[PDB]
């Protein structure tokens, strides 16, 4: 009551969609359940609940029946969309945002998690992996005491065990080399 | 010419603020202008600008030049609406002598705090500026105090939020820190009050901007700032989400928007989160995920002091404030980094009628001589006094051992608390069973059988569920639909309390 | 003591000590002369940023009495946490030895004239006009320029007539102050 | 000249308001000056000043030049007491400019309305101006606003 | 109680006195209800109650027993005085 919301008025929705490499420029409009979409200059019709909490969302695009799940999204844009049990990695921008941001610059990305460290001080109980072993993302590859809570180090992705720097028995420190990947 | 066309070039004058040369330098370094950061972040056709027209009066050192008159002045102020919301924005322009702050700039940025406060608003800033103008001599000065005091006078009046997007020195540096909440952009944007320069010269010191005042610096080591963002694009965007769970002033309750996620929707996943021995530790974050609508959240300030999360989420529709221990890093175990980042958080959820909900897995506070020596023991009276003056409602669940006063910190019900649950694997109790075995039975050689039955009678939550510190022990996978239920009852929770101008909080 | 620059230990230590006073309607005196504040990377990774904040952020709230008295130096963003006029002080006094300033005079030279090689001259006419109270008093920050030895008289006058000072503020359950 | 030396001439000079020969004319018309008037007005030894080296800022039409420039600027303010009861005065010098009202003049006549409103205290005014100085142009009228 | 107030500590009050035509210096000090009083040179002692709203003040200046009516007076310093069965005019 004591700010009433005054309602966005947009009649049509101009985004940057970025799927594989590629920009299609994606015009969009609604009306009740139904969204109108052209693409690239295909018209297109989507209607739905558009229920945006269940896991499986039912549409019907041009009368075709299509069953998606939205696996995750963010603020920036991206989207991660399973469809036809494939999922794939979108980019969505407005038009405004997407031409601004060609003044921004590529970042050097360089992180690489193939070094698996030691996270805080403890004495290493037990390590579950030896050089020209195996070890799938998520795979346990040493163990870390400390205040007695068995903290368990994980490995960053699939892969093999280069090099072990790390001994059980052994105290380390924050920041020391435990192990290394390919 | 006539006045007519004399505005037309001021106008046109003032959308180029420095010129074009220097908006293609701050291009190049990866940075927008202030109106194309303005035009982001604002819903498009909303932004209505105030003082386009003003300009510095300064008269020394050629100052009064007309080449050094622009129009704006290195800001540009204004209001507009976030999701049809309204809100007031400032934001300071690079290219105008540096974004240096003159009389005229602190003026505008008063003008538009003023305004917010008269209509009830949010205020926010973007700012990047090298300083104060030093041909205004003590003028820049009196300007910035002039901030500074809105700031204090704003502060629990209506929420303020500063976006770090450049270079930000000196007591510039100060308004910030007054706000409820500091973003910053990673690469292009630092804090700090002396340069690099004066702390090479000084302390014989060598460090790069960079190291001195980055976003990493200042989110993962000084506790300043609450997210780093990639871009500035990306920093708006977050900005335009995070905005959407606030409320506009304190006179208005936590905001609830239209909600798909069932209310009473089950949560079996956590029937088996939580490992059965007391040696091994799990995510809490997975819990609130789960139990939160959508699995939205808003995390704050995700790379400083893990230990301990505290974030933004919605419970049917209703924005809410979490607060959870951390058993995956150093055991879930209190400090002094974790406690202001809790305290601080919890303090500006009441102060804007934001419920709060708590999940407990605490054994204690961290131990060492680096802990005492830093004064572990005020900064975690913060966070005890932070829940102990909530007077919104607070929802506590305790998922596993909590020990000592940690247990009494962490929104026990004795600080007033609304609901306590606990599941079936909590624990509260003075110590650990072996030390408390230790203590009471020592001088007896029949240790193991006393022991025994001591960790039958009291190693469980029946001890405090019997004495009602505790409303009820209940299944994990219900804990969402309880949580909603008090939800819905606590909303028009009043207390009173005793007058006084404030009360006084340990710093 | 460290030619009196502000610090995180000093900051919280004034802050909390300012926030009782005036929870208790105990007058504030304050004694400025202050260069700026500590530097060195110890001070940023401490986070002397916020924990300044805390003592501005305290002198700002103060509704009770504030007499401020300027000995020496007052440059920069310290001037405004100690106390400054433009913070809803009362009164506030410079002795003959004061110096409001946005920083030293040699750095404020070097700033504004540099590209100039008549450094020199310009100093010389910057100090004169500058290196003083002068500019503060001409724009009424600072209600006068007092001679030392009347700061008590002039003090105890001050308490007298602001014994009955009432202030009026925007309702809230409280303030954010930075912890 | 040290920094001493400059307080003491800038105190005698605010003392004289507008210089011996205008303080000479405003007396032979049968007036008082304005430090006369408060001295009348207030009990002995009570009148505190405040802003007695507050200055104009124009720097239009040669204002800047420092035969323009006058500590106080046409107006005494401060506090003081009648038979015991606290009071905030102010008076227009007319020796200075005419008495005409600058941004600084508004600016110290506000200052002391608002710390008498603070403290709770009657306001009065010996008023003595010949009005808005044009000079200054658009912002007398702004420091006529801030009083009103 | 909301503001005391601060007793104006004067101990001479110098008066110039205009009777007919001519103006008198006066020191005037008092101590409870004895006023000394130096006239251009002499001393003199005025003692009474001192009520200054009956019609007639009953004085004793120096042990010599007067009788004074108070007729009126101003703020500006002018005053109406009934003594010895004449009426002056003072400033
Ligand atoms: O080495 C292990 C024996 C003592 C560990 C006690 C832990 S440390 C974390 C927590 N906080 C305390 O004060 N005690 C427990
Ligand atoms: O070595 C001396 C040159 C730089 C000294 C600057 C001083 S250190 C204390 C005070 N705080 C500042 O930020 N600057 C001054």
């Amino acid at each position: 009551s004591r700010m009433p919301v005054i309602k966005p008025d947009i009649a049509n929705w101009e985004l940057s969609v970025k799927l594989h490499d590629k920009v299609h420029t994606v015009v969009a409009s609604n009306n009740g359940s139904v969204f109108s979409v052209e693409v690239d200059g295909s018209k297109l019709n989507v209607t739905s609940t558009w229920n945006l909490a269940s896991p499986l969302l039912s549409v019907s695009v041009d009368g075709t029946q299509r069953t998606v799940q939205c696996l995750s999204r963010e603020a920036g844009g991206n989207m991660s969309i399973q469809f036809l049990g494939t999922v794939y990695k979108v980019n969505i921008l407005t038009r405004l945002a997407a031409e601004l941001n060609k003044f921004m610059l590529e970042k050097v990305t360089e992180d690489t998690s193939s070094v698996l460290r030691s996270p805080m001080p403890g004495v290493v109980v037990a390590v579950s992996v030896k050089p020209g072993d195996a070890v799938a993302e998520g795979q346990e590859i040493c163990v870390i005491e400390a205040m007695k809570m068995q903290n368990s180090m994980t490995a960053g992705k699939t892969g093999t065990v280069k090099s072990v720097h790390c001994q059980a028995g052994d105290t380390v420190g924050e920041g020391d080399l435990l192990v290394e990947l390919e | 010419t006539s006045v007519n066309e004399r505005i037309e070039n001021k106008r046109r004058t003032a959308l180029l603020g420095g010129g074009q040369r220097r908006i293609d330098a701050q291009h190049k370094r990866g940075k927008l202008t202030a109106r194309e950061r303005i035009s982001l972040l604002l819903d498009p056709g909303s932004f209505v600008e105030s003082d386009m027209f003003v300009e510095h009066r300064c008269a020394d050192f050629g100052m009064a030049a007309d080449k050094n008159k622009f129009p704006g002045d290195s800001v540009v102020t204004g209001r507009g609406r976030i999701n049809g919301r309204l809100v007031y924005v400032f934001s300071q322009d690079f290219t105008v002598f540096g974004g240096s702050l003159s009389g005229a700039h602190a003026q505008k940025i008063c003008k538009i705090m003023d305004q917010a406060i008269t209509v009830g608003a949010p205020v926010i800033g973007l700012n990047d500026s090298g300083g104060a103008r030093i041909q205004e001599g003590v003028e820049s000065l009196a300007g910035y105090a002039d901030i500074f005091l809105r700031n204090v006078t704003a502060s629990g009046v209506i929420p303020q939020i500063s976006l770090i997007m450049g270079p930000c020195a000196g007591g510039a540096v100060y308004s910030p820190a007054l706000t409820d909440f500091t973003f910053m952009v990673k690469d292009t944007s630092y804090l700090f009050i002396t340069g690099p320069d004066v702390v090479k010269s000084v302390t014989n010191e060598d460090v790069t901007q960079e190291e001195l005042g980055g976003a990493k610096t200042h989110t993962t080591m000084s506790g300043v700032a609450h997210r780093a963002f990639e871009n500035d694009v990306d920093a708006l965007c977050n900005l335009r989400d995070f905005f959407n769970y606030l409320p506009l002033s304190s006179q208005d309750p936590a905001p609830v928007r239209e909600c798909h996620d069932p209310s009473d929707r089950l949560v079996p996943e956590l029937d088996t989160i939580v490992p059965l021995e007391s040696t091994k530790a799990y995510n809490m974050v997975d819990i609130i995920h789960s139990v939160v609508d959508e699995r939205e959240f808003f995390e704050i300030m995700p790379n400083y002091a893990k230990n301990i999360i505290v974030g933004f989420a919605r419970m049917n529709g209703r924005t809410v404030g979490i607060v959870g221990n951390q058993p995956k890093v150093a055991s879930g175990c209190l400090d002094i980094n974790s406690s202001v980042k809790g305290a601080r958080f919890v303090r500006f959820c009441d102060a804007f009628n934001i419920p709060l909900i708590t999940f407990v897995d605490v054994p204690g506070f961290l131990p060492g001589t680096a802990q005492e020596y830093g004064g572990i023991i005020r900064h975690g009276a913060k966070l005890l006094y932070a829940f102990a003056e909530a007077t919104v409602p607070k929802v506590t669940v305790i998922t596993r051992k909590a020990y000592g006063g940690a247990y009494d910190v962490m929104s026990s019900k004795h600080l007033c608390g609304d609901t306590n649950y606990a599941w079936p694997t909590a624990e509260i109790a003075v110590m650990g069973a072996k030390g408390a075995v230790e203590i009471i039975f020592k001088g007896h050689e029949n240790v193991e059988a006393a022991q025994a039955e001591y960790i039958e009678k009291f190693a469980n939550p029946f001890p405090a569920a019997v004495r009602g510190f505790v409303d009820d022990i209940i299944q994990p996978s219900s804990t969402r639909a309880r949580i909603c239920c008090d939800l819905d009852v606590l909303a028009s929770k009043k207390v009173q309390r005793p007058w006084r101008k404030h009360a006084n909080i340990p710093l």
